[PDB]
């Protein structure tokens, strides 16, 4: 689930 | 029967291999696993088992390895009295949404052309109800006519008024076939004849069929339309004898349609781009609209110049095939005159003294040498002026400008454009009112009463008219 | 914001992977790409590349597939995988485009997101036959008096606007675009006219100066403009011209009236040539393939009028095609001549003359006619017709000169039909010859201003009674007669 | 304001796209797994 | 007469000669005979001395065939294959020799039921894996198929894997999924 | 080439063409009147 | 990458690759040349081969000769330190004054401009010439294109524009001599040291020149308008400047194309040309533009072949222009210069609401005239002066003294005229021609509006001859 990986963990980068 | 499979599409053309059984050129093959019905008709042999074809449709969708089966014949059409008031396609299907064409016969659309012996010498003069046509260049009965002109001369309407007065004069199963034109047209003729009694939607007794292959279809379609209604033509003509008015609106498509495969099949191109077939093809499809002495077949045929060249391979080569041809010109047109015919460019087989008689020739070839006086008097007008010549040359003038008004008549079919009310001339009317022009005898009536009027008569009260008015 | 990025979307992107079936490009070069494999490919099937790119397969050959790109050759390599989408190529319409700019595809050029569009449509589909139609019977308004009088256009026709370079035609098509506001806002729903423009090989700039003429005269709200300009790949410029149509026919076959526009079909067939002469396709006249005439034929079919059946909706062409010298008898100037119902002759000299838009009624012929004509702009037409031929005659004189000056209009300026008959009549009484030549349209202005200052009723009952009545011609004989009186 | 937001919005997305790449065996067994599943 | 087509089609010269030794070969059912005969023929061509001799276009053609017919029947060739170099050395299509061997050969590689399978990945895979990759991907396939496997290694896709299956193609590489989720945050 | 100024719609074919129309104009009511 | 030659033809050059089969556009060198020698891959062939125009000539090439994939396009330095400079085709200084050091590389092929980058501002550009600011004026940040056959004086018109517009401009300027004189380009090179425009000893150059001339293969001419672009393009977007580019010749880029266009194997279009005219001119025009990071005013010198503006090149280009002045031959034949065509000349400002009331009935009007004396023509050919109307007789004496009005004599061709050259401002353009079209000048001889400046100099001179 990459593309799960890449959205939590750059949201959580982002914020 | 056969059954081979799709191996190339390019364009409108398709390329079918066949393992067994190469079925022979002009068959007809179906399209397996289609919607609609897509025929191909069989071009060429390319060898190696596999045959080349135009299609009749549009081959988007169409998948190598698609499997093709052959019919065993060329393209067959429903032909008999149930195809009176019917519309139908190039390959025989009706398109008026109005049931199936059920007739107990079925005829190839391809088929050889009369033999020589089967010919007929006999020619009479067929009355239209035109002045310029019935005078200048009379049609035949049971002749080939041809309507030339560029585009927006007047071929349709002169050949929707020619349906009218014929057409309606007759009682032998006319037949209209639309190749290559606008569909907004073939919807008017259909209204108007459904309106004006011809075809009859319900009590079936019509007495016109059609067919239709117009610009939107791909070039197969309008090089083989005209050859379906050639062919629902030709059995009403042999398979009962009876008399058959065909008309062909535009029978240029049928050529232009052929030159639209023509590089695709493989063939280096002729001049003007056109097919190196041109005359053959021509030849094969005009042979067939032929008077027999089984029956007879009056064809009108309107013919588009491309850009008003009239010696462009396509009108130039449909010259030859036809027995009185009638030449719109634009001049003409720019001038008022409707309809457009040029009088010093048209002509007919039978405009001959001992077919039609001394007077109406004599007259005719009065007409067209005071015309053509004119035509070399415009000159010195044009460098002089009008106020310098004898007063024969401008009795000339004034008798060739009425003459020139007077070839001009309203149509039926035009009183939308017009506005004037149409008339019908008989032919003695006709002969008598060019005569009188000829001889002088309407010197003091001006010019402009003999414009947009049926006979002489007519030509008398509008000058009264004018008078009292002006 | 952290939030229109990851919500829906990376949440929702279809992650899901397929069993594709594809090809393998043998070799690509100038747009064209010659595939191998690729079976079961259908001809004229939209297939994807493997940089994101389409294509439409449109040589299904034996041993390859010839692929078209739809952008840029330089990202496809020889070896890439070419995916098919099992689709014939297709756009989306519905009324989600209107006021929207967008490629030949359908994708948003106006950075403006994406078209909210559930419907798609083929952009080749066949035209309709004879059944569904009827005869052109209401009235294209132009807006141009010269067009509206004496060449009128009914909607569900095809009138050609041609004429060499600089002559006036995208200000036809501009005007008779402008002019569709005063019925788009109004209540009548059957005399509504949505305007779809195709610009095709054209600088992007002047796409933009259009726009931004549109967006002034608030016309895009209910205008789609198709945009193929002169940097796209020949492919997209010559699916322009369907998918716009595509997108008309959208309301042709709902009930609604729509009007299309192509400028040009001489570069959609420039496109068309250079993609089949590099498809390895056999020249013809001026190098052109064998079924250029085909190419504009299935298109221009596909504007109508259909019956009450089929919801009497229609769909009014005006395609515009650039002449070489004045040459109306080159190759495709011809094609499309003999292919639509009437053509709109422009010409230089006339231009330069001072006549402006420099129609030449002469040649200027409208098929359709008094048939899509109002009674009350058939009435003054009909005689302002025979005075204009009877002038070229002689080129009466001071009456002509006068209908002359009459015919002449400003640009991005359209007048209503009953303001253009006011204004034929007041030539075409005679109230127009104790003027001199030179005055006549600054009169016309001040008339006109007057006329919609003051007399606001007479112009109400024109339009709504379509002609004039006794009384009503007696009411503006008397206004007019009164105001040149006062001027 | 809504340039500001356009050119942050497109460098977010920039950034996102450079850093997810920087960033297992899993990868394969998921997806000889999704490949089983290929039916 | 009608002519027996081979499960796969190859087209040109080479494509021609193929079909046509396909078909006289499954007409007298002795396809791996002439298959075998094929490969001995073409290692005899490329060995460079004959590859000289035989492929110069400035000697007579009749003398080529005549030495043509020397090494097919001093090789113990079949008279399928013999008469197939003689037409060759007759038409002057010797130089498609190798082509036409490549062709049949393809043919036979279907005929056989062997589909050419690419296997892409960023690494060198694991060979248990490997294994478990090839039993799962016999089953894309009917009854007489057999992988041909490739699975060259491209490091551009970052993970996961690209399967071809002769022309079924499956892209799981994680790259895709990446160019996926930017075209969805930027559309 | 009978006829070739005039068809050939030049500067001397419109001129042509205006004389003719003046000319029977001014014969069509010199005509009328008298009738 | 390396590949190795497998056929030279010309200009065009097949590599084929063992491994690493270079992009579409990619330059590669080929090793063992005394000088750089690159190729830029236009077309996949198959079977690893590719197909590449050559930038320089191709004597000397063997079969096998080894080839280097750059893994990018041409990329030319760009920047600031190209002021002053002249460099070819792919970017090599060619003014012998050592490398020039940017600190950043552009490639030639690049993307044009999106639809939302388009700018819509159309202020006028004046120029001082009468008839180009008086009936096609030109705008500021818009296309203008110079029309003519074989010495007609686009370069003349050229060169004046220059002289005009560049000195008296304020941002940088560009230079693209694509297919044109060598000695041009020297004397251009010459001119612009003595003007101060370019400065051989500090940095305060205003001008970069990009040059390959009618020497050059077709590779060479057919890739340095792009090259000329890319610079353009640099100061227009990283730089946000206005930038002014010259493109003379233009045409010679299509025409370049067409040398290689039988070689790359591609059916002939119309007039022997090469199918993809058209859209290569399109890629090419679309990135010489304005958009709403900078503007870039363009002045393209476009070459009508044996004088047919039907023919398929200018009749392309036209379509890409705002402005057109278009040379005629019989004009330069009558002695007027510049010989622009007045009923020829088109331009999209002109416009009532965008140069005024006055300006717009002054150029109609102007234009109504000459086209009513180029209808009497005819008559005035062969059946004499005397056989016309008063008012026709009028027409013809004024549309004969706007003609004359309309030539103006230039300061570069103060050389071989001895006439000083002349710099009218718009409104005495304006006020002199109002007063010809009035009647104010009716009584002085027509020959005393030829080759002057103001209508002042016209009435000097009227009262010099008498
Ligand atoms: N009715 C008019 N009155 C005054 N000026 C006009 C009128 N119509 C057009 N023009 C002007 O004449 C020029 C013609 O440009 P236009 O775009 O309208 O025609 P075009 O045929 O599309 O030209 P092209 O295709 O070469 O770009 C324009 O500058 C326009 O402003
Ligand atoms: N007999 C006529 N009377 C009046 N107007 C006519 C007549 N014939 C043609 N016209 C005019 O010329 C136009 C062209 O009509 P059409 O028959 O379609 O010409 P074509 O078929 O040759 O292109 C008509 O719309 C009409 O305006
Ligand atoms: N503005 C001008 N004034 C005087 N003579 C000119 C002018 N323009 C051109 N000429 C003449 O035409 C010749 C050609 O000039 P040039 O601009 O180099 O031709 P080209 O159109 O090929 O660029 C000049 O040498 C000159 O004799
Ligand atoms: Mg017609
Ligand atoms: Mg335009
Ligand atoms: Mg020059």
């Amino acid at each position: 689930q990459k593309l799960f990986v890449d959205k939590i963990r750059e949201y959580k980068s982002k914020r | 029967a056969a059954t081979g499979r799709i191996v190339a599409v390019i364009g409108a053309v398709v390329d079918v291999q066949f393992d067994e059984g190469l079925p022979p050129i002009l068959n007809a093959l179906e399209v397996q696993g289609r919607e609609t019905r897509l025929v191909l008709e069989v071009a060429q042999h390319l060898g190696e088992s596999t045959v080349r074809t135009i299609a009749m449709d549009g081959t988007e969708g169409l998948v190598r390895g698609q499997k093709v089966l052959d019919s065993g014949a060329p393209i067959k059409i429903p032909v008999g009295p149930e195809t009176l008031g019917r519309i139908m396609n190039v390959i025989g299907e009706p398109i008026d949404e109005r049931g199936p064409i059920k007739t107990k016969q079925f005829a190839p659309i391809h088929a050889e052309a009369p033999e020589f012996m089967e010919m007929s010498v006999e020619q009479e003069i067929l009355v239209t109800g035109i002045k310029v046509v019935d005078l200048l260049a009379p049609y035949a009965k049971g002749g080939k006519i041809g309507l030339f002109g560029g585009a927006g001369v007047g071929k349709t309407v002169l050949i929707m008024e020619l349906i009218n007065n014929v057409a309606k004069a007759h009682g032998g199963y006319s037949v209209f076939a639309g190749v290559g034109e606008r569909t907004r047209e073939g919807n008017d003729l259909y209204h108007e004849m459904i309106e004006s009694g011809v075809i009859n939607l319900k009590d079936a007794t019509s007495k016109v069929a059609l067919v239709y292959g117009q610009m939107n279809e791909p070039p197969g379609a309008r090089a083989r339309v005209a050859l379906t209604g050639l062919t629902v033509a030709e059995y009403f003509r042999d398979q009962e004898g009876q008399d058959v008015l065909l008309f062909i609106d535009n029978i240029f498509r049928f050529t232009q349609a052929g030159s639209e495969v023509s590089a695709l099949l493989g063939r280096i191109p002729s001049a003007v781009g056109y097919q190196p077939t041109l005359a053959t093809d021509m030849g094969t499809m005009q042979e067939r609209i032929t008077t027999t002495k089984k029956g007879s077949i009056t064809s009108v045929q309107a013919i588009y110049v491309p850009a008003d060249d009239l010696t462009d391979p396509a009108p130039a080569t449909t010259f030859a095939h036809l027995d009185a041809t009638t030449v719109l010109s634009r001049a003409i047109a720019e001038l008022g005159i409707y309809p457009a015919v040029d009088p010093l460019d048209s002509t007919s087989r039978i405009m001959d003294p001992n077919i039609v008689g001394s007077e109406h020739y004599d007259v005719a070839r009065g007409v067209q040498k005071i015309l053509q006086d004119y035509k070399s008097l415009q000159d010195i007008i044009a460098i002089l002026g009008m106020d310098e010549l004898s007063e024969e040359d401008k009795l000339t003038v004034s008798r060739a400008r009425k003459i020139q008004r007077f070839l001009s008549q309203p149509f039926q079919v035009a009183e939308v454009f017009t506005g004037h009310m149409g008339k019908l001339v008989p032919l003695k009317e006709t002969i008598k009112g060019f005569q009188q022009i000829l001889a002088g005898e309407y010197d003091h009536l001006p010019e402009q009463a003999f414009y947009m009027v049926g006979p002489i008569e007519e030509a008398v009260a509008k000058a009264d008219k004018l008078a009292e008015e002006h | 914001e952290m939030s229109s990025i990851l919500e829906e979307r990376i949440l929702g992107a279809d992650t899901s992977v397929d069993l594709e079936e594809t090809g393998r490009v043998l070799s690509i070069g100038d747009g064209i790409a010659r595939v191998h494999g690729l079976r079961n490919v259908q001809a004229e099937e939209m297939v994807e590349f493997s940089s994101g790119l389409k294509g439409m397969s449109l040589n299904l050959e034996p041993d390859n597939v010839g692929v078209v790109v739809f952008g840029n050759d330089k990202l496809i390599k020889e070896g890439d995988i070419v995916k098919r989408t099992g689709a014939i190529v297709d756009v989306p319409v519905g009324e989600e485009l209107l006021g929207r700019v967008v490629d030949a595809l359908g994708n948003a050029i106006d950075g403006k997101g994406p078209i909210g569009s559930k419907t798609r449509r083929r952009v080749g589909l066949k035209a309709p036959g004879i059944i569904p139609r009827i005869s052109v019977r209401e009235p294209m308004q132009t807006g141009i008096k010269a067009v509206d009088s004496l060449v009128p256009i009914g909607r569900g026709q095809r009138e050609l606007i041609i004429g060499d370079r600089q002559t006036g035609k995208t200000s036809i098509a501009i005007d008779t675009i402008i002019n569709q506001k005063r019925f788009n806002d109004g209540s009548d729903e059957k005399k509504k006219l949505y305007c779809i423009y195709v610009a095709i090989g054209q600088k992007r700039s002047t796409v933009a100066q259009l726009v931004k003429r549109l967006t002034d005269a608030d016309a895009m709200k209910y205008t789609i403009v198709v945009s193929a300009t002169a940097s796209d790949a020949a492919p997209l410029q010559y699916l322009a011209p369907y998918s716009g149509c595509s997108m008309g026919e959208y309301f042709r076959d709902n009930g609604k009236h729509a009007l299309i526009i192509y400028d040009d079909l001489s570069k959609q067939a420039v496109a068309y040539r250079q993609m089949s002469l590099l498809l390895r396709r056999p020249p013809g006249r001026e190098a052109y393939p064998g079924d250029v005439f085909y190419l504009h034929s299935r298109l221009l079919e596909r504007a109508a009028k259909m019956n009450d059946a089929f919801g009497g909706g229609s769909l009014t062409a005006l395609p515009v095609i650039e002449t070489q010298a004045g040459d109306v008898s080159a190759y495709i100037p011809t094609n499309v001549i003999s292919i639509t119902d009437g053509q709109i002759f422009l010409e230089t000299e006339l231009f330069y003359k001072g006549i402006r838009p420099a129609i030449n009624v002469g040649l200027s012929v409208s098929r359709v006619g008094s048939a899509a004509q109002t009674r009350a702009m058939k009435q003054v037409a009909g005689t302002m017709k025979l005075e204009l031929a009877q002038y070229r005659e002689v080129a009466l004189l001071s009456r002509g000169v006068r209908l002359t000056e009459l015919l002449k209009q400003g640009q991005y300026s359209p007048m209503a039909i009953e303001e253009q008959v006011a204004v034929i009549y007041a030539g075409v009484r005679g109230y127009l010859d104790k003027l001199e030549p030179s005055k006549i349209t600054k009169f016309e202005n001040a008339f006109l201003s007057h006329v919609v200052s003051q007399h606001q009723a007479l112009l109400g009952t024109i339009r709504a009674d379509g002609k004039i009545s006794e009384q009503s011609d007696a009411k503006l004989k008397e206004i007019v007669t009164n105001f040149l009186a006062g001027f | 304001q809504n340039m500001m937001r356009r050119k942050e919005q497109e460098h977010m997305i920039n950034w996102v796209e450079k850093h997810v790449v920087q960033s297992t065996i899993a990868k394969c067994i998921a997806d000889l797994k999704l490949l089983a599943k290929k039916a | 007469a009608k002519l027996v087509r081979p499960p796969v089609q190859v087209y040109g010269i080479e494509g021609r000669y193929a079909t046509a030794l396909y078909s006289a070969a499954s007409k007298q059912n002795k396809l791996e005979q002439v298959e075998k005969e094929l490969l001995r023929v073409a290692q005899i061509l490329k060995e460079p001395k004959v590859a000289a001799s035989v492929l110069n276009p400035y000697v007579k053609r009749s003398i080529k065939v005549k030495s043509l017919n020397d090494i097919t029947a001093k090789e113990r060739f079949s008279p399928l294959t013999t008469n197939l170099i003689n037409l060759l050395a007759e038409n002057g299509r010797l130089s498609n020799t190798q082509g036409v061997v490549s062709a049949f050969s393809t043919m036979m590689s279907v005929h056989r039921g062997e589909v050419p399978c690419t296997v892409t990945s960023a690494s060198p895979l694991e060979e248990a894996t490997l294994s478990e990759l090839k039993t799962v991907l016999k089953s894309f396939l009917s009854q007489g198929q057999v992988l041909k496997l490739e699975a060259k290694t491209d490091p551009s896709i970052l993970g996961g894997m690209i399967v071809r299956i002769g022309e079924k193609y499956v892209d799981m590489s994680v790259k895709t999924k990446i160019q996926k989720l930017g075209r969805a945050m930027r559309e | 080439g009978a006829g070739s100024i005039r068809e050939a719609g030049g500067a001397f074919g419109k001129r042509e063409q205006a004389e003719e129309e003046r000319y029977f104009r001014a014969q069509s009511r010199e005509q009328l009147a008298a009738l």
